[PDB]
């Protein structure tokens, strides 16, 4: 599960698990 | 396989840790999310509404909606005090307010407050006030002169009914500890008789008055930790 | 001349023929606060001219058994017009200092003088526990503390010149923006000092930002004793600015 | 730019204060400083509005006050006990029904929101203590039985099989058990307070125990019975993840005394019961 | 170039040192070896400018005399102790109020300067003495109290529900407890040393002990009451990350005393009070 | 899952390691840095500084500003010896100078130092002084003719106070331990009368100098290791 | 968190927390 | 191409031998067999040059015949052992002078060369002897004290603080401790031999314990003392990476006697003393 | 996090083995390589120089 | 720390300390 | 055993061993 | 040691030891 960003300084959000439950702490707005 | 080195700090359990975990119950569709009003996303909305402050909480008046109230009446004394508080967020009678009790569940604090007041009285009585709000570094003021000297507002009663006040955010240090420290403890606020509770005849001879306080477009709270507020001293059974 | 010096503030110059150049410490010069460190939010008052001007403080007797003089800041200028009434009638304040300490001899005489500016000089106290010195203790005012001359008391701060009264060794305070009155070649010292602190205003009655140290190093000498030699300290507060205005403060 | 908003994470800089601007003196018929209270709006007046500021550039941020932030930590929320006396049949294993009512502090935390809805993060921190010296190889398993599964009643009982049911395994010396878990109300989120019933007669149940009903978490030793004796105590962690929060209420005043209730109890000395101190007189702060 | 900038760290060659150039015979009226020491300044003079000096390419490095290296090494600050003597309810928690001021190794370096900004990296080393012969299973609590927030009075107080607090469970057998910590002060940089009071009275206190309050870390053997008694040491390690420091002092000369002040303590023989070893005479090397 | 090898070195805790670790304080925003002068970068901006020399640290003088004193006066015999000390860096009387303190920090150093010395009799008083480094395989020296034909500074006191001496990095190895070792012992400066302290009538007979040492543009250390000039015997409490 | 270069030499400064007091040792300068 | 060069590794066929050629009779005035051994060089006559060979195509390799693999191989250079006798505070720590002299397998291996330039593995294996019958929990602190730094005199000195020292800590159960180290040296490469004093006087040292001084390694039981006694023996393990070697010379012949000397001793057979077995004439293979 | 499975061999301590371990000197730099004549890089470059063979070794 | 090579055969010498004493085993010649 | 996908949201599907029993939880439909 | 293959469906065939014998089963034929 792998959010792929490019700026270099990449950014790789991970998710390891199949359910949404899984991920960890949400993002803020 | 892959050659690791495991860190210092595996397996360990920090409560504010933010990993991932499997999912107990996999396939699970939750129920759809509908609309419902009044979604609140940070604790800051909370602090920007005014709530009332149990300014007048005596050990008699505790238990009554009396202890929310002030009473003004005609003065025989010219500039008589009327009443004095801390600011500190977290100091009594600042405590129990919302805004109070959220910054409990927070270690720093920072920005200005609002503190307003709503008169009572019949359409027919006036009055003139004046709210000070004294900064740090000395001792209440002892008398209207005193206060005068610092940040303050002059309330004229009259159609409309209330008073805003704020407290400027005036520190040395960017933020003050939420708890009772002397270093950052952040002065008084006062109140005074700018003239007099003036009433014609056939009219009550005394008036309560409503305080409010909440946080400006600066406030903002830091570290968060439990609040002393609230305890459990046995089990909360069924 | 590289000799000379005129120094002018508000209304008030200073000069001498005979000096060492001039310190400027940290190499920043003091300056008015920024928006973007500040905290305090209401409008700061700046005196000008009728603050940041030269003060005379007390003058001193330099003798062969002298073991040093110190000052703090804002402390000895508490008493000093313009600049005094402010920090008191105000709970924040904030400044720079140009120090210029005055010892004139003659060609004849003999001696040194150590005059170091230090930050945050937490004094400490001698075989005493965990008692540490009292505001009084530190907070002489004009007159500075003499070392070596106080009847001891139990928060009295330690009189110990080669430990700069705070356990570290005299030799080391040269880490500090300093300069040397050495009577053969100047006759005063300068230092421009700015606004140092881990906040951008504080409170000036209970904090003392700097600490204006003098250490004869070489004992002074000469064949005409009788004549006495003072120690005269001038100090300008500059671009100080106060907020948080109220009633005046007063202590004791 | 997801790489900007990366690095806001990082800082904690994703929701910024605004900044004090210069004023300057007024002499005018507008007075913000007057409202009226009575409309039950709050006055939106600012620093700026009653004295004269300066410039200022506020860095400080709001990102921990988010309610994510508020309820994004593990606290405990039951502490069970098997605690081997004379009996290891009996002993050995427990049930709770499930629930966030039991521990004040997270408690009070949820229900400072009429609803709430999230996911959960639960931890279990398990400790044997040696009764009698050793205590050989202890193997636990906590079994999630939902409402309506067989709850079992012996510690060998067919429904340990967890045929279906979710059961996890520990082995004294491993890491703490951890597992995430999805939304599981059958409404849109959950209730934290229910001014409802589960029927219209004098002996119908009030609040939420009639919409919270999450089921029964059932522990057993699954070691066989050994010769020391040992006290296993399993603290559960909750941890609330991808929150939402609706309606926000005043704290909790005075103790908790039940589960599910707002109930509470009054001494005769009420000040005794509420954190506000009394008073001198309204002059002495 | 972020990868030649990376080859300069893998091989700490990232502040070189200059090198020394050839120098010749002189006859001038200017003379850099004379100077007024009286100005404040360091004369600048260097090797080439008093002695005929050959080329020499210099390869030294001044990496390892960072301020990130000089306090980036984790030392002890504080060793707590938990024995069980004959009371488990009492002697299986205790309390610390958390300062960088108790252990000298590390207090004498960051006191080298006046002011200092930095994260920290809190690593843990627990040992668990077995008194008796056995350990059981011991499992312990660690819990950072701000302060403001209540502090647990007893082993079973509700505090220890760790609500919102951070509190880190550690097991034993598994690897030493681990994590940072952002700049906690409410200022912009912690103060190493204060000439300043919380008051202006007779009685207002003097020191850090006004500036540097740090809470409280309350610790706890979370395992009940076992048959054999132990004594849990736990050793806390501090180390500072992504420093930044102001205005270096003079070291310590003599022994600290206590902790938040410069108070020392004198013998009638000063000179065992100091490191300086007594000359014979000023020719005697 | 992946395949792993656990590598040998996983688990343990090196005081010197460089990891990650998961933040107590999640979302925690840091107080906004402030511009404060005078910024540490690097040990070495406080070895360039100069520092006063402890040079007549003789058990008399020690705890007295005297200590840091030279003392000269009109000799009856020539060129007679004033002073002689060990040009290692953490050698006594060196040892607390600040770069003495600092390199006591450390395993090995190299480079070059800096002495400085300021004459402070009258301004009338005359004087031509010579300062000698010794580089080592042999004793200090013994006369001024011995020293003289090492590296040298021919002082004359003026109009300019302060004279320095540089000691060129002369040895074998790169690198010297910062602890006395016999192999990397470093060599001596010694001081000597080059003609005479000179006075008029009616003026001090003796005079005073200070000493100062400070590191080149060259000096290096190496080897972070903890500090032998400062112990602690017992608990520090609050 | 991963700040990738290239050079091939490929460069990989992965944070893997998402809090700044997470990461390691500062580089200088 | 890295990639070709990375299957050599792979193989390990990066240095290749030569092949043999196929050669024929000849009849010649060049003698290619006669030389001098006088002039000091070795004649390079291959087997081509004094019969008739046959082509064959070699798949030899050098690559394990390589000083990084020759000298890169972890061999034991301490058994540092702490045995609780009667005194824990006494014997549960002690100190090493490092060095490599101590065991003659690596150390005959090193001194095959004169100078060698290399960074060191250390691996260390600790083994927990439970004299009395349980070992509790077992926690080792390892110093490295640089020479200079002060040495601990007490298993509480206030070095063991290691502020600024490297520690390592190990828990028992945990996997072998394992860390890396920097060439050493103040010079350009490390002495095997040095024909040379640390002075010109009678009483001046000789040998490399003038120039190769590494420091202390100080161990402790960090555990407070337990009832039951143990006796912690911690081998360290050491292995030259990334090495260079300058002047090969003969192998050690005879068994060494002391460490930074290449002192022995001969008994009256001196056949015994050496690896020479004794022939029984010049015709008896 | 990522999921993995711990590998037979995990944590044994082989002398052969070829990992890489933290440095307990961070920052620190070596001393400058000079050049010295005789480096030897592999065995066989001393196995290609002449030694004599005691060959008359009999035990007198 | 990584060094990418293509040939696909990709090669990742990975260097995951920052002090080169930390790395393994030295190339040959 | 890598099935990476592109979005930028990237998939990466990996089967660590080599047998297809191996693998988790089938895919629907 | 990484062999990547694409087709997206990407094989990484890794070799995490230098040394040949260390490579897991052989492939067939
Ligand atoms: C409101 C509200 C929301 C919730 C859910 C709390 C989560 O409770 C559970 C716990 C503590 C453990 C498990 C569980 C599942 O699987 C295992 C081994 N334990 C399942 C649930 C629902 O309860 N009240
Ligand atoms: C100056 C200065 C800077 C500091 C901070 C020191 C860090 O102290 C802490 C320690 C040792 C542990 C914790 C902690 C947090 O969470 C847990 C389990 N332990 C928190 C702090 C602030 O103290 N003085
Ligand atoms: C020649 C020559 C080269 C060397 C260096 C040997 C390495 O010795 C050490 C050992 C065995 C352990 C440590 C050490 C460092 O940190 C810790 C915990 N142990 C440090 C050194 C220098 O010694 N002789
Ligand atoms: C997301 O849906 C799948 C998560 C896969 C976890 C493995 C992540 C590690 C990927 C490494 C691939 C390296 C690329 C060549
Ligand atoms: C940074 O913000 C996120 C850190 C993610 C940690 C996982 C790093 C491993 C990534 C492997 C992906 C392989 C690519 C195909
Ligand atoms: C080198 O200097 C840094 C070493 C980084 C170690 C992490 C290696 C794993 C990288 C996985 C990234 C996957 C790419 C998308
Ligand atoms: C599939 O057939 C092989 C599975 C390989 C497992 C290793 C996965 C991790 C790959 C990381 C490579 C990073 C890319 C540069
Ligand atoms: C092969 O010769 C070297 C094997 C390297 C093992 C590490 C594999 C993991 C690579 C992850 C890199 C992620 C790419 C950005
Ligand atoms: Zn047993």
């Amino acid at each position: 599960g792998a959010q792929v960003s490019r700026q270099s300084l990449n950014y790789f959000n991970i998710n390891y698990f199949k359910d949404a439950a899984s991920s960890g702490a949400s993002r803020l707005d | 396989g892959l050659p690791v080195y495991v860190t210092p700090g595996s397996g360990q359990f920090m409560t504010t840790d933010d990993m991932q975990s499997p999912c107990a119950l996999p396939w699970y569709h939750p129920t759809k999310e509908i609309f419902i009003p009044g979604e609140v996303k940070n604790l800051i909305e909370m602090c920007q509404v005014d709530t009332l402050i149990p300014i007048n909480s005596t050990q008699s008046n505790i238990g009554n909606v009396s202890m929310y109230t002030v009473t003004l009446s005609p003065q025989t004394k010219l500039a008589e005090e009327i009443f004095a508080i801390k600011v500190d967020i977290a100091s009594h009678p600042l405590a129990t307010t919302l805004i109070g009790e959220i910054a409990s569940y927070f270690t720093h604090w920072t920005g200005s407050l609002r503190f307003s007041f709503m008169f009572c009285g019949t359409a027919n009585t006036t009055l003139k006030v004046l709210l000070a709000y004294t900064p740090p570094g000395i001792g209440k003021p002892r008398s209207r002169k005193e206060a005068m000297l610092g940040t303050h507002v002059v309330w004229d009663v009259g159609l409309q009914s209330t008073v805003s006040l704020v407290v400027p955010w005036i520190s040395a240090s960017q933020y003050r500890f939420t708890t009772p420290d002397t270093y950052s403890s952040a002065g008084y606020i006062t109140c005074w008789y700018q003239t007099n509770f003036v009433v014609p005849p056939n009219t009550p001879n005394t008036a309560e008055m409503l305080c409010f306080v909440s946080g400006c477009k600066d406030f903002c709270l830091r570290m968060a930790r439990d609040t002393d507020l609230h305890k459990q001293t046995g089990p909360i059974t069924q | 001349s590289d000799r000379i010096i005129q120094i002018t503030r508000g209304d008030s110059t200073i000069t001498s023929q005979d000096v060492a150049n001039a310190v400027v410490g940290y190499g920043v010069w003091p300056h008015y606060l920024t928006p973007q460190d500040a905290t305090a939010i209401d409008k700061p008052t700046q005196p000008d001219t009728s603050s940041n001007r030269f003060y005379t403080l007390d003058s001193k007797m330099w003798n062969s058994t002298s073991k040093g003089w110190w000052w703090k800041l804002p402390d000895a200028l508490k008493d000093m017009g313009i600049f005094g009434e402010n920090m008191f009638y105000h709970f924040l304040g904030r400044s720079g200092y140009t120090v210029h300490v005055q010892c004139n001899a003659s060609k004849f005489h003999q001696g040194t003088l150590l005059v170091v500016m230090i930050p945050e000089h937490q004094l400490a106290t001698v075989n005493k526990g965990n008692v540490n010195a009292g505001y009084k203790y530190t907070h002489p005012g004009e007159a500075g503390r003499e070392v070596g001359t106080q009847v001891e008391n139990e928060k009295q701060p330690s009189d110990d010149n080669w430990l700069n009264f705070d356990g570290t060794l005299l030799g080391n305070l040269l880490i500090f923006p300093h300069q040397f009155i050495n009577l053969r070649s100047n006759n005063s010292a300068t230092l421009i000092v700015p606004y140092v602190n881990a906040v951008p205003m504080d409170s000036m009655v209970r904090h003392n930002n700097w600490s204006l140290v003098i250490i004869p190093v070489c004992q002074l000498q000469s064949n005409n004793i009788s004549n006495i030699v003072p120690i005269t300290v001038s100090i300008s507060p500059m671009c100080a600015e106060f907020s948080g205005a109220r009633a005046k403060t007063v202590v004791q | 730019n997801p790489v900007e908003r990366y690095v806001d994470e990082v800082l904690n800089e994703v929701l910024v204060v605004p900044n004090i601007n210069q004023s300057h003196p007024t002499t005018s018929n507008a007075a913000p400083v007057l409202d009226a209270a009575e409309t039950g709006h709050t006055n939106k007046i600012q620093p700026e509005d009653t004295i004269e500021t300066r410039y200022v550039q506020s860095s400080q941020t709001l990102d921990e006050m988010s309610v994510e932030s508020f309820l994004g930590r593990s606290g405990c929320i039951h502490e069970s006990v098997l605690d081997i006396v004379d009996n290891y049949n009996d002993q050995s294993f427990t049930k709770w029904n499930i629930n966030l009512q039991e521990m004040a502090q997270i408690r009070r935390k949820f229900e400072m929101f009429t609803y709430a809805r999230f996911d959960s993060e639960i931890t279990m921190v398990p400790s044997v203590a040696a009764k009698d010296g050793h205590i050989g190889h202890i193997v636990m398993q906590y079994m999630y039985v939902p409402p309506g599964a067989p709850i079992p009643t012996t510690r060998d009982d067919y429904a340990w099989q967890s045929g279906t049911n979710a059961s996890v395994f520990w082995q004294h010396g491993q890491p703490f058990p951890r597992f995430s878990l999805p939304f599981l109300s059958i409404a849109s989120a959950y209730y934290m307070f229910y001014d409802g019933y589960d029927g219209d007669t004098y002996k119908s149940r009030y609040g939420t125990v009639v919409t919270n009903d999450m089921g029964t978490l059932c522990s057993r030793i699954v070691t066989s019975e050994q010769l020391h004796k040992v006290k296993v105590v399993t603290r559960i962690y909750h941890k609330a993840k991808h929150t939402k929060a609706w309606c926000p209420r005043p704290p909790r005043a005075v103790q908790y005394s039940h589960t599910h209730t707002t109930n509470y109890k009054l001494s005769s000395e009420v000040h005794n019961d509420v954190a506000i101190r009394p008073r001198t007189n309204l002059t002495t702060v």
